[PDB]
RNA sequence: GUAGGAUAGUGGCCUACCAUGGUGGUGACGGGUGACGGAGAAUUAGGGUUCGAUUCCGGAGAGGGAGCCUGAGAAACGGCUA
RNA sequence: GCGGUAAUUCCAGCUCCAAUAGCGUAAUUUAAGUUGUUGCAGUUAAAAAGCUCGUAGUUGGACUUUGGGAUGUCCCGUUACUUUGAAGAAAUUAGAGUGCUCAAAGCAAGCCUACGCUCUGUAUACAUUAGCAUGGGAUAACAUUAUAGGAUUUCGGUCCUAUUUCGGGAUCGGAGUAAUGAUUAACAGGGACAGUCGGGGGCAUUCGUAUUUCAUAGUCAGAGGUGAAAUUCUUGGAUUUAUGAAAGACGAACAACUGCGAAAGCAUUUGCCAAGGAUGUUUUCAUUAAUCAAGAACGAAAGUUGGGGGCUCGAAGACGAUCAGAUACCGUCCUAGUCUCAACCAUAAACGAUGCCGACCAGGGAUCGGCGGAUGUUGCUAGGACUCCGCCGGCACCUUAUGAGAAAUCAAAGUUUUUGGGUUCCGGGGGGAGUAUGGUCGCAAGGCUGAAACUUAAAGGAAUUGAC
RNA sequence: UUUUUUUUUUUU
């Protein structure tokens, strides 16, 4: 049986599509499968900001920020709960989580 | 539009104005031709709305028209009227 | 590519006609739809149909009375005497009581029974009911 | 989609010849195998009783059926038959004559016994039914 | 749809319901015909002949003026070319085709093309031949096809 | 194809000479058939499927080939010759 | 399916049931719409060739004389097909008549007893295809059309023949007559043209960090790796830090329910070379077309032969772990390979598990390319960017059933027992088996084509409940 | 993300 009209990927008028490597498990998979998350986050915890800012040594400082593009297998991104097993009628749902 | 709310045989004429020209009632071009003048020559010249060849002026030797994807584009200094 | 247009013409009614439209559009014309239009038309099947001439083999719109059940082509126009006529309206219409099956004879496009009546054979163009 | 051209008669023909011998009871008997296997084509055949074999019944059935290999006097073929009936096996000797019919599955099969697709009607040329009523007696010699 | 792709494309002309030439137009239909005789000696085709009449003298069609097509006034004036228009542009393409293939080896594409192309000119010039546009003889080689043009 | 021979007679049926022809995916040629063909038989919505050694019609054979006399008629076998 | 110590199923008794002078058992028809022309299937049940071209075959748009007056009748090249007729052994089949006692049958027979009669009867129908003759001229197929060498009247020159100057020919010219002779241009197709568009193809040519190695310099005890370790590298300085060089791969982020290509596939710049769809077109030709045995072009990855390269990763192999074992999963080092050229190979879950062409068929919002119209801005140079309304073409998506379906689902998997638009391929319960054999291609690996004996009651698809 | 192998035949 079939259980996703686009069968698990994101390929449409296309021949192949190059795979990317899990950024977990180092697997192989195709670009439009991959599981992909941005993040972006301060690269000091919310905890030691305050100790840092502390220690500035100039007047004014902006803390930078640390960009990581996460792309995951299947299997990874399930086992990492980056993903969950949804209803039949809940996987429907495209938006992004609120 | 409903399919029972029109008629087939007396279509409204921005209807088929808006349909495309080989699906209309009967089949009609959206060109045209028209007089183009020069800005300073009396001479006056008939180009075609579509004109796929740069028509130049015999007398003052200027172009008149530049062909496009479309219509084609007329000088600047040129005006044109519908001939039809 | 395009190869029965009398076919195109007689699917275009029939979905119209499921459909609930009044009228219905038929691109290309030909005289054998013209004809098949005629013959429906004589039985009180369709209403008033229009050909409209644009310089090329034509376009007619049908009034669609809403009493044509289902009207369609055979195909090969398989070859008919006045002796298989029975056999045929047996294989392709609902009842003896209603129904025509619609032939090119020699003497003319006509319906069945109108074939039986002048003892004329041909071959068969369609059906209507 | 099917061909319809009026002059594609012979393409219509063509496809239904080839496309019959998918058909398992059609090939069967157009092949001309039928004259290589241990009847060769008969309803019954005679044969000579080589020994007397106990084939164990399949799953989920447990019991011995007995049964005769028999060799066809025609083609010297050997064959296994079943004895039917209780106790009727001991109207069945080495080297007796008996006559043999299939199974009535045409070749395959019956019940619970394996490979075996024959049956013993006729020994010494007294019916295995007359001998299990009792009413023919088995001819001495 | 396409003859040889998958494009179905319906751009195409829209030619009028009026068959008669425009008031406006004052040119005869002798003096057409001489401008169409000039421009073929000059070497045009009739494609390019018709265009440029559109495009220039006003002549949306000359069948409406004339009463019949460019290429049967060549014709009748012993003016129109030995090969036709299609087919010579057909084998035109074709030559820089294979002049283009004999420096690229590994341009598979090119080769492809290639051979739609010539079965394209195959099957236009196996129809030239039923009509007797081309004579009996004529046949299309790969080897001297740029001497035909 | 020409001219002959032979035949009850046409015909490469055979001979001499001449020409290169003839058939074929619209399946030639080759192979299988537990294949004599037909009138017909079984079953029957219609279309079809299967069978047809056997008393009527036509053909062929007389253990296998071949040759032949007699005769209007046979390449006969309840005729002959090898 | 019965039988394992309470057997409606075996062996028996009784009783009962079906047919009945018949009944049981062991090739072929029906049922089988499970061979499907009528009339089946091919997304997941068995199934559409990886993709395109292409000859045979099959199929192929529209257009040429209608109407009234009247009354079957008057006025303005070759075939398919159909109607009718002849002819077409009997027996058999259907069928008329007839009390062999009935019947299967047979072709008999009936009144009355007349030295007889019913002329007693012994009908009639059916009969594929092919052939013969006849009426029709719708639908179809083949052939033809315009370099007039055309049709027709008359007349001048040339060449031959017959019945009693003449008739019949066979050619060469002058003149005349005429409405003088060419359907349209398919929301068919090809071709030309214009501005475009694209990660389509080939060749050449810039760039990028990273990896490994090396060179220089600095510091000193660990570094690496794991669930935890060890193999391993390390005071001859590992790892780490800065600069630089070389080599070979790889082209991140941008990058998408986006694009191009027949498919496979295709993503750094710039140039060159041919190619292409869509759009626009009052340009051209005029049926040139659709789909396709045979036969061809291309065809991921792996693999093969020989060069060049050989960074990384890494079949095989070797070690270290884990384990009862561990020929593995985990770690460490590595050959072939991974890259390129020349030549092969031709297979993939080569997938949309869904042939191509054509028509119709609900709604909606997005998006890519082209085009038309409107409108207001831009730190810009009429244009470009953005906004709005439309047309064509494309990749898709959402809702819905009046549709289909075994459902899952599908806006095509719809317009199918109310069954027929054209055309190619291809399946017929499960195994044996994609095996044996033969052929053919390949260096090889193997590819293509492709059985049978025998075995078996299920295998299998979708969905439901429970259990896990 | 350490390690976790197995449960005679028929029938209920
Ligand atoms: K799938
Ligand atoms: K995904
Ligand atoms: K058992
Ligand atoms: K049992
Ligand atoms: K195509
Ligand atoms: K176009
Ligand atoms: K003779
Ligand atoms: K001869
Ligand atoms: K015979
Ligand atoms: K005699
Ligand atoms: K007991
Ligand atoms: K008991
Ligand atoms: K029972
Ligand atoms: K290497
Ligand atoms: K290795
Ligand atoms: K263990
Ligand atoms: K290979
Ligand atoms: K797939
Ligand atoms: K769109
Ligand atoms: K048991
Ligand atoms: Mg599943
Ligand atoms: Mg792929
Ligand atoms: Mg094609
Ligand atoms: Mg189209
Ligand atoms: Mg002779
Ligand atoms: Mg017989
Ligand atoms: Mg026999
Ligand atoms: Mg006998
Ligand atoms: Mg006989
Ligand atoms: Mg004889
Ligand atoms: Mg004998
Ligand atoms: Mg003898
Ligand atoms: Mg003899
Ligand atoms: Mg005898
Ligand atoms: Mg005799
Ligand atoms: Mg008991
Ligand atoms: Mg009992
Ligand atoms: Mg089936
Ligand atoms: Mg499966
Ligand atoms: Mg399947
Ligand atoms: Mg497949
Ligand atoms: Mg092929
Ligand atoms: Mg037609
Ligand atoms: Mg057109
Ligand atoms: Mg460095
Ligand atoms: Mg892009
Ligand atoms: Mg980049
Ligand atoms: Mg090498
Ligand atoms: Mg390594
Ligand atoms: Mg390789
Ligand atoms: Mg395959
Ligand atoms: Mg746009
Ligand atoms: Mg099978
Ligand atoms: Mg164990
Ligand atoms: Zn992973």
């Amino acid at each position: 049986t079939f259980k996703r009209r686009n069968g698990g990927r994101n390929k449409h008028g296309r021949g192949h599509t190059k795979f990317i490597r899990c950024s977990n498990c180092g697997k192989c998979c195709p670009k439009d499968k991959a599981i992909k998350r941005f993040l972006v986050r301060n690269i000091v915890e919310q905890a030691a900001v305050r100790d840092v800012q502390e220690a500035c040594a100039f007047e004014t400082y902006t803390l930078p920020k640390l960009y990581l593009k996460m792309q995951y297998c299947v299997s990874c991104a399930i086992h990492s709960k980056v993903v969950r097993v949804r209803s039949v009628t809940d996987r429907r749902v495209r938006e992004p989580p609120q | 539009t409903l399919p029972n709310d029109v008629d087939l045989l007396n279509p409204p004429a921005e209807l088929e104005k808006r349909k495309h020209k080989l699906k209309r009632l009967v089949q009609s071009p959206n060109s045209f031709f028209m007089d183009v003048k020069c800005q300073g020559c009396f001479n006056i010249t008939t180009v075609f709305s579509h004109s796929q060849t740069v028509v130049v002026c015999g007398n003052c030797q200027t172009v008149l028209c530049q062909p496009t994807g479309g219509r084609a584009r007329l000088t600047e200094g040129c005006s044109f009227r519908r001939k039809g | 590519v395009r190869v029965s247009v009398l076919n195109d013409a007689l699917k275009s009614m029939y979905n119209a006609e499921k459909r609930g439209k009044r009228q219905v559009m038929i691109r290309p014309s030909s005289k054998v739809i013209i004809k098949f239009l005629i013959v429906m038309q004589k039985h009180g099947y369709i209403g008033e149909f229009e050909y409209v001439d644009d310089h090329r083999s034509g376009k007619i719109v049908v009034e669609l009375n809403g009493r044509l059940n289902k009207c369609g082509v055979i195909s090969p126009r398989f070859d008919v005497g006045v002796k298989e006529i029975e056999g045929w309206t047996a294989r392709l219409l609902p009842s003896r009581q209603f129904g025509y099956i619609v032939l090119t004879t020699s003497a003319g496009i006509m319906d069945h029974e109108e074939a039986r009546r002048k003892n004329v054979g041909g071959k068969v163009l369609g059906f209507f009911y | 989609g099917k061909t319809r051209g009026m002059g594609a008669g012979r393409k219509l023909k063509s496809h239904r010849r080839r496309q019959r011998w998918a058909d398992k009871s059609y090939k069967k008997s157009h092949l001309g195998n039928e004259w290589k296997k241990p009847f060769a084509g008969s309803s019954h055949a005679k044969g000579i009783v080589l020994e007397k074999i106990g084939i164990e019944a399949k799953q989920p059935n447990s019991a011995i059926r007995k049964c005769a290999r028999v060799q066809l006097i025609k083609n010297g073929k050997k064959i296994a038959a079943f004895v039917p009936n209780d106790g009727c096996l001991n109207y069945i000797e080495e080297n007796d004559e008996v006559l043999i019919a299939g199974f009535g599955r045409k070749g395959h099969a019956v019940g619970d016994i394996p490979g075996v697709r024959f049956k013993v009607v006729k020994v010494s040329g007294v019916s295995l039914l007359a001998l299990f009523k009792e009413k023919k007696e088995k001819p001495r010699s | 749809g396409r003859m040889h792709s998958r494009g179905k494309g319906i751009s195409a002309s829209a030619l009028p319901y009026k068959r008669t030439p425009p008031s406006w137009l004052k040119i005869s239909a002798p003096d057409v015909e001489d401008n169409i005789c000039k421009f073929a000696k000059k070497g045009l085709t009739p494609s390019q002949i018709g265009v440029i009449l559109r495009d220039s003298h006003g002549i949306a069609q000359v069948k409406s003026v004339t009463g019949s097509k460019i290429l049967r006034i060549l014709k009748a004036h012993g003016l129109a070319p030995e090969i036709p228009e299609d087919l010579y542009h057909l084998i035109k393409k074709a030559v820089a085709i294979r002049k283009h293939l004999e420096r690229n080896r590994k341009d598979k594409d090119s080769k492809f093309r290639l051979i739609l192309v010539e079965s394209r000119i195959h099957r236009l010039a196996r129809y030239y031949k039923k009509t007797k546009k081309l004579p009996p003889v004529w046949k299309y080689e790969s080897t001297t096809a740029s001497t035909l043009v």
